[PDB]
């Protein structure tokens, strides 16, 4: 995670994608709804 | 988060609500939690009772004055509470 | 497959962080996504309402239907002179359809819609940085008239054009404390007029049913014992993460992306030619440049040994 | 660059849920305790833990 | 830049104008240089014809919501090529 | 909002007037990290603010 | 005085060798690190970060 | 600083006040410290003297046209002199 290709695939509309992006679940506080998560930044993005 | 809904034309205190008995918060335990209002709330209509948890209502309502600065006619307030901390809203309407 | 037909489909509203005063709320427009890929500023906004089309579903391109803050939750429509966007000032509206807007905006730091005066005033806000870009090797603030013409991607204004789709599904349920009622130690179940609704409960055993009217649930004492909800809710929407599901969570339809990304051209301009100065193996540039720009220089010999620098001045 | 999808939560009011396993891709699953949320009509379930 | 003029209540089609013969870039040849709309552009009131260079007209024109939004009431297009690269720009405008 | 001067002015009707005197007003937070909006997932620290 | 809601950061992970530890951070706005040993002396350090 | 008032329907230079008279500073001197309107005042309505320092009125009051720009119906206007600098200001009203 955080490098270039954290997201891989053989072609563009393929059904079968692979990836490790580093994502965890937390608790929630308020109570109305919803769900939070933090993650890293894409790779992609960092390597232009 | 909460909702309740006001008539017109009301006289100092008829009821609106019960706050801790929807949140399951018991009586007589919140009297020393530290039940409070909020400094950045409280509209000048309504009112706390800070040992049974209910809403007043503390001078007549007017349509006119209340909704000619926020057109979706409705009204905002908060409390809190301590040991451990919390932050609950409350919202009001003006029906017709 | 993919479908047009906008009568088997409904808005919502969901959790905004940043309502009109500062505080969260349940809103009618809560924002979604934001695009901006493109190489003039556009950007893609999608919402929670459905923009032109009326108030049953049938297409007109001066309305937009939403959902309500009041007694029976139905929904409701109203005229598109009441739109607006603004990051740090207000913004062009250049086309719309369903749930997707697009528009043109200054530098800022967040993005803002909201529906202006009227009945059910509302806003939200959300964190989006957006600066200016340019192509080529050279900056401007605008295309200039004299220059060379190169190639570039743009958002398309068309609404016919499809970029991709999105996945639709069935209501789940939705429970209004407004249905039950106490009467001294009995519990009682109020619909409204003539419809039909759902109960379930638990004081002893698990219980349902369907009712019609007023019904006296016996064996349970309080109000937070039962909850209530009607019963026919045949029309789909969206996968989003602010309402609970169904028992059967499984795709029912496919819906289109408009403004799609093609391919263009743009124009571009040319620098000021420099003067030379020669003297035993070397040379001298003179250069004269008011906004950045690029050099770079190579050896065409085993070795290459490159440069680059954006210059400013003379 | 990659877009994250996150469907809509389900609920079970006084019962029990355990995760499955899927094939989708960085698939994460977790379960949570005692909640008792709310929406706009009020509170959603009937047994308060 | 170029200048055409549309009468008030038309009827799905009857001629604006000739692009390509009033440029002098000559019929059967523009088939292959990549004769196009460019997306910033095509008001939904007008059509291209992209073999023999003609304007349409789309939908029935309408004075009250065309220059509602643009006072002066005119209407933008814009037409590009390739090997090598143009554009133009054409402007309509509605009578009474 | 953020700016470098404070403005009090009575608009139209008879006896338009205004008033502007400089001053610095910039953003602030509370805590060890920075932040444009409140959040809506976080911790409960305490604070001194003005009342209404 | 009242109550106010903050933010909290994206966990790190850590890396051992021998009589060491390596952190990598993630952090999209500014903030706050700081350490100190538990020993006779301190060693204080602190540091806004951004990035990663 | 100063404060004069004009009435109604002046027809070209009656009298309005005595600037160097109230302001102390004497006569025959003036003409030689540099006597001068400041280039950023000058509304088109009046005229000074610079020899006996009086104010005069140019053209015919008018005011429907004088405050509809600056709802409160007043005038500005500034003189200056030299050896040493000085700078002061005057205003003028308009009654009905």
């Amino acid at each position: 995670p955080g490098a270039f290709g954290d997201i891989q695939a053989s072609s563009l509309d393929a059904t079968d994608i692979v990836a490790r992006t580093d994502i965890r679940l937390l608790k929630p506080s308020v109570k109305n709804i919803h769900v939070p998560y933090t993650q890293a930044v894409s790779g992609y993005e960092m390597w232009k | 988060q909460l909702h309740y809904t006001v008539q017109e034309e009301q006289e100092h205190g008829t009821f609106v609500g019960n706050i801790a008995e929807d949140l399951g918060l018991d009586i007589t335990k919140l009297s020393a939690r530290g039940f409070q209002t909020v400094p950045n709330s409280r509209t000048p209509y309504l009112d706390l009772n800070l040992e049974t948890g209910v809403l007043y209502v503390n001078e007549k309502i007017d349509r006119e004055q209340i909704c000619k600065q926020s057109p979706s006619c409705v009204l905002h307030l908060e409390v809190f509470l301590e040991n451990p901390l919390e932050l609950f809203q409350v919202e009001i309407e003006v029906l017709d | 497959s993919i479908t047009d037909d906008f009568t088997l489909t409904s808005p919502y509203l969901g959790f905004c962080p940043y309502c009109r005063h500062s505080t969260p709320c349940f809103s009618p427009i809560k924002i979604e996504n934001v695009w901006d890929e493109s190489d003039d500023g556009s950007i893609r906004i999608q919402v929670s309402a459905q923009f032109g089309y009326n108030q049953a579903g049938t297409a007109d391109v001066t309305k937009f239907r939403y959902m309500s803050f009041d007694h029976d939750h139905d929904i409701k429509e109203d005229s598109m002179e009441k739109i607006a966007i603004s990051t740090s000032g207000p913004c062009r509206r250049l086309g719309h359809k369903g749930y997707f807007l697009l528009a043109q905006c200054p530098p800022g730091d967040s993005v803002t819609v909201s529906i202006t005066s009227g009945a059910s005033e509302n806003s939200c806000t959300v964190e989006k940085k957006i600066r200016r870009k340019f192509v080529g090797r050279e900056e401007y603030l605008f295309p200039p008239v004299h220059g060379k013409l190169v190639k570039c991607h743009v958002y398309d204004h068309l609404k016919e054009t499809s970029a991709g789709y999105i996945t639709m599904h069935r209501p789940g349920p939705h429970a209004y404390k407004s249905y039950l009622e106490e009467a001294s130690g009995e519990v009682y179940i109020k619909p409204p007029s003539g419809k039909n609704v759902t109960y379930e409960c638990k004081c002893g055993d698990y219980s349902t049913g369907i009712v019609s009217t007023r019904t006296k649930m016996n064996g349970c004492t309080k109000a937070k014992q039962c909850i209530a909800y009607k019963s026919d809710q045949t029309k789909w929407v969206f996968n989003s993460p602010d309402l609970i599901r169904h028992t059967d969570h499984s795709v029912q339809g496919k819906l289109h992306i408009p403004f799609r990304l093609t391919p263009t051209v743009c124009p571009v301009p040319l620098a000021h030619t420099p003067t030379v100065t020669k003297w035993f193996k070397g040379i001298t540039l003179h250069l004269t440049a008011m906004r950045p720009t690029l050099l770079t220089t190579r050896k065409l010999g085993l070795r290459a040994d490159a440069t680059a620098e954006w210059i400013t001045g003379s | 660059k990659f877009h994250t999808v996150i469907p809509s939560p389900q609920v079970k009011c006084c019962g029990s849920l355990e995760c499955k396993a899927s094939s989708k891709a960085d698939y994460t699953c977790r379960v949570f305790g005692g909640v008792y949320p709310f929406m706009w009509g009020g509170a959603q379930c009937f047994c308060d833990s």
